[PDB]
């Protein structure tokens, strides 16, 4: 397990059950969270929930996160949130700032037995979350001229890059590939690559390659499998675009995609799809994305046995046979029929 | 039944650039085209006397055909020549054509997108500085006159080649001001000046996902400098590689034709695919007003690659670039 | 971008061919242009049977390209400067100066030889902006305006044009003897702008009726004529007759941001109704005015020499200047002198 | 309609009195003006600290209507430096781009250096007044400021036009082009070029700002009209104020193409009824000149010069002991007998 954002263990002194904040979110949030609890109870995992509300409170006009949830998550050190709709400042952006979340882990894997347009893709991308265009400033200089100001620092970089190494080691992959843009015509990418080379020597079991973002997308799209022995890191700039391109390779959408937001102590795990309100209540939601984030969360906690149980068999294998799946995957099942269909092979 | 020879600048590039450039030279003499090359030698992508000579030659001839350097600089749009073309000649629009070819095994069939990218601003005109140690700061500009140009260029292009959709690709969700300016100017120029053409917008991260999953929904993509390279490489992968991608670069007074992907990922003697260079060659011919010649040359290469024989190794063949050229020349004499 | 539309050395120019004859003479130009391999792409506008969607499309095309080549409709509207297209060009594009060139041609039999006059007429006011009403039956009333800013523009245009083409005389044509206020304003403004801003150029005045008489009897005394809308059509038609007819008269229309090139007489008395018989000279020569304006004009000198040479030798000349060849024959002869040129 | 608002020979002018002291000196002008029966109606805007965004809006709106304004002081640090809502509104919305301060020595004021006569003209829309500042990594502040050729051309023409109108013979551009070779280089160059091509009868020159500071406190007489960027004008202006006996004596004016606002040139950089109204009154006469009155301006100007010349009734900051009211009444007194 990665030393960088290590989980401080400690089950509940009395129940022998780990405390985990929730945040069920909204839209299809409720019914997808329900499904996660029924599969966590049915597989008997050492976890008691604690649903939080993160509705954006305002303090000085600067969006702030409610104190009930802050204390809950700071204490539990882990959270598992579902989707939430778009209200001043960014809801996701303040979430990362308050809990010190610096790395975003975005797996994109093909589903065995489910025919998608690309095959045998198993991609892992770690992107920086602190600086870049997230901490960016825009202003009008002369009357028709926007200037943008973006920052990159050695500190924030030597941190997603450490984590990328420790995560490659922790899931058994030989190569970490730093992705960047023309290194000589941008000394911002030059700094990111140099920081990667400095850390290269503290991880001799791992091979560091560097690649132009141009080449990476050309290669990954012609042949995704060529990267299933690697973990990619990139600066915050291209993170958004690359991770969404990976999900297009694995699935053709964000529908089946898990994500992890790792901080020094806290770590939040979430699906990346929307609230999709116009399908809420109707029981058509697909809990796979949130389920797979559960797996990532388990693995981050050390419950490896339960992680593989709930992932290995379960939804991975149940996604085989069309009378399962869900409306999104040209299937026929319902969010209820899916949940126990998974508990079947649980 | 004409009466002149066009002098056009020829900048072959490195070794492979010379191979594929020579293919075009060979096809052109064989077709007896009224074109005299004014061939310029630059060494590095930064050889100062060569860049000056190339610029000076384009100033005289206005039209140019350009091969590759497979240094990282040429492939990304930097390096002395590219910045000279952009700063001195004001060549502001890069065009790349991604059409699927009849005999190339691709995971997604029948692709037809065009990517037009702004070439004088954003990535290409910043400032970067390290003022306190370990902190790098970028300062980039987006301006309304530059974006108006690129908009009109893209619409005018759609008009001329009967395209029905122009989609601006931007990141206005985060960069609300600069990329917002870009999205707005494109969509306004669409509604007031080009009503017959469908304008739309897409956030670049969604456009990346959408391009590898459902490419058919797109027609003409217009983007700032920073996203064009990424969209263009998805485009190249979609149709079977950089070897297949025609390209052109325009300014008000100058045009320079060259492979649209800069052969980014595309090793050995006489093995490289000359198709991108040849197809870029035909864009040049159309532009010059020839293009009877262009239709023939184009038919010849499509026909050649359609029949899996004599095809080069990157599209599943085993023939050399020379074999492929000769096959093309062969179908030309019998047509 | 106040500039003519241009990508990679190639201009996009609006082409509005017009009716059947307009299409014949327009095609003559298209043909000569491809033959000379000129860097011009036509954005051709089909105005199908003073139809409203076509006029809108032509205006919109001119707004984009800034430069246009226009053929004829031989309806009475197009020939007089009215009809949807012409008013659109004048109201929406503010094209305010109509220029017609009347130069005698080497091989054309004319009663008076060696003519060289230029008629510049104001195109936004007077005749073209009135109001007319019948308020009591059997009584029609016209209300027309003449304004100093419009007449200042046309004055500076005329003088700037004389400067550029080394003309030495500018004469204002007016009717100030009767319209002492309105045409007085016109004569005065032209002569003042002449003395203060263009001293190297001779300014003068002539009453329009006298100018008519003087133009048919002793055309040589005139150089550049500047007139209001209402008298320019008349002076122009005397001009056309003097040099052998409408088929030989180049023309141009200018605004601040736009230019549209077209035969200077609107092929008024260019009847000769039949297939492939019309004289393309006016269209071709107007074509070369356009080339000059675009900065080409090496091409313009060549094309101009070709047509002057072709008409100088009575062979292959079209039927209205005494030949018997079709417009196609004439075009091909010109293209022929061009390849050997 | 781009003229001052005027009906039947009477002008409506915006009056923005300011804080407590601003109201004292403003009232001095109001009093002298009614006494002289001048055809001016005040449209007085009270900007309260209990309806303030609303007061700036009202003052801007009033200036848009009237075009001319008379403005008192706030002795907050913001008003004195050129920032704070009103000043930015005047600069951003009304495009008032030229600040003028007049430093003429007065007949009866004890000063270490006698007979001073300099004018400082400062650019008011750029540099200091249009930056961006950010702290992007903790403990590091970065400033981004612009200097542009059109703004500096305006200020140059303004300064030369001003020299022409008031028969000044020297215009010196004050800059820091030795270090800021590009930006302040632009400034020095534009000023000196506009001088040689468009105003040959006027002597142009340049001086580095640090040397100009030394030169101003030691040998002020060598200077005539100083033109400077925003950032150096405050410093030069305060040397100017000290040179002639303090902020209370310094007339001022602010111009845009369409607007003019008159106000003490030093921003007066506290007891009841003790403040010197001279700066406000003299600024008041600059306004009268501008309005085309100025017969009235000559009289009012003579009255205050005469009053301060005789050490009686003078206010406490120039060595007298009278209240602002006593001073005002003395001036009004010499006016009736005039």
């Amino acid at each position: 397990q990665p030393s960088i954002g290590r989980y401080t263990g400690k089950p509940n002194p009395s129940t022998g059950k780990y405390t985990v904040s929730f945040i069920e979110g909204d839209g299809i949030g409720p019914e997808i969270s329900k499904s996660v609890k029924k599969i966590f109870s049915a597989a008997n995992v050492p976890i008691e929930w604690e649903s939080c509300d993160v509705s954006p409170i305002f303090v000085n006009g600067l969006t702030t996160i409610p104190d009930p949830a802050v204390q809950s998550i700071t204490k539990n050190l882990v959270a598992l949130k579902g989707p939430l709709a778009t209200p001043h400042r960014s809801l996701n952006l303040t979430l990362r700032k308050t809990f010190g979340l610096f790395a975003n882990v975005r797996p994109a894997k093909s589903i065995e037995g489910f025919k998608t347009t690309y095959e045998n893709v198993d991609l892992v991308l770690i992107r920086e979350n602190t600086e870049g265009e997230y901490s960016g400033i825009e202003h009008i200089v002369c009357p028709g001229v926007v200037q943008s100001i973006k920052l990159i620092t050695r500190d924030a970089s030597e941190r997603v890059i450490r984590y990328a190494f420790e995560y490659a080691r922790a899931i058994g992959r030989p190569r970490v590939i730093v992705v960047h843009k023309s290194t000589i015509q941008r000394l911002a990418d030059g700094l990111f690559v140099n920081v990667a080379k400095e850390l290269s020597k503290e991880y001799p079991d791992l091979t560091l390659e560097t690649e132009l973002i141009d080449n990476s997308v050309l290669k990954v799209v012609t042949n995704p499998s060529a990267y299933t022995d690697a973990v990619s890191v990139c600066p915050n700039l291209y993170g958004d675009i690359l991770s969404d391109l990976n999900s297009g390779l694995s699935a053709g959408s964000l529908g089946l995609t898990p994500s992890a937001n790792i901080g020094h102590k806290i770590s939040i795990f979430e699906a990346v799809h929307g609230s999709a309100p116009d399908i809420a209540g109707q029981d058509k939601a697909n809990p796979t994305a949130l389920l797979l984030s559960s797996v990532m969360m388990l693995n981050h906690m050390g419950l490896t046995n339960h992680a593989d149980q709930i992932q290995n068999a379960v939804l991975s294998t149940i996604a085989s046979g069309p009378e399962n799946r869900t409306g999104d995957l040209a299937g026929t099942a319902t969010t209820s029929s899916f949940t126990e269909a998974v508990i079947k092979r649980l | 039944k004409y009466g002149g020879r066009f002098t056009v600048t020829l900048i072959p590039g490195d070794g492979v650039g010379k191979e594929i450039t020579d293919s075009v030279r060979t096809i052109f003499e064989a077709e007896n085209i009224p074109i005299d090359w004014e061939t310029i030698n630059i060494k590095q992508t930064d050889h100062k006397e060569g860049v000056y000579e190339a610029v000076e030659s384009l100033k005289r001839n206005k039209i140019g055909l350009k091969g590759l350097w497979h240094t990282p600089a040429d492939q990304t749009g930097h390096g002395s020549l590219n910045v000279a073309l952009r700063k001195q000649l004001d060549i502001y629009a890069n065009v790349a054509l991604f059409k699927s070819l009849k005999g190339v095994k691709t995971r997604i069939p029948d692709i037809d997108l065009i990517v037009i990218r702004e070439n004088t601003e954003g990535e290409f005109s910043g400032l970067e500085h390290e003022s306190v140690p370990g902190v790098v700061e970028s300062l980039k500009v987006m301006t309304r006159p530059k974006t108006e140009r690129i908009a009109r260029f893209a619409f005018d292009f759609a008009k001329k080649y009967n395209r029905k959709s122009v989609t601006a690709v931007h990141k206005a969700n985060i960069m609300k001001l600069g990329d917002g300016l870009f999205r707005n100017i494109i969509t306004e120029i669409g509604q007031k000046e080009y009503p017959d053409i469908d304008v739309s917008s897409i956030i670049v991260d969604n456009a990346s996902m959408q391009a590898v999953a459902k490419p058919h929904q797109f027609d003409v993509l217009v983007t700032p400098s920073m996203y064009g390279t990424i969209l263009g490489n998805i485009g190249a992968a979609l149709i079977g590689g950089p070897g297949l991608v025609a390209g052109a670069n325009f300014g008000r007074d100058y045009a320079v034709f060259e492979p649209g992907s800069r052969h980014v990922g595309l090793k050995g003697q006489n093995v490289a695919n000359p198709t991108a260079m040849i197809l870029s060659s035909t864009l040049m011919l159309n532009h010059l007003g020839l293009n009877e010649y262009a239709t023939r040359i184009s038919k010849a290469v499509h026909e050649t690659i359609a029949e899996g024989k004599h095809t080069t190794r990157d599209i599943g063949g085993s023939s050399s670039t020379t074999d492929f050229t000769n096959e093309i020349i062969n179908k030309l004499s019998t047509m």
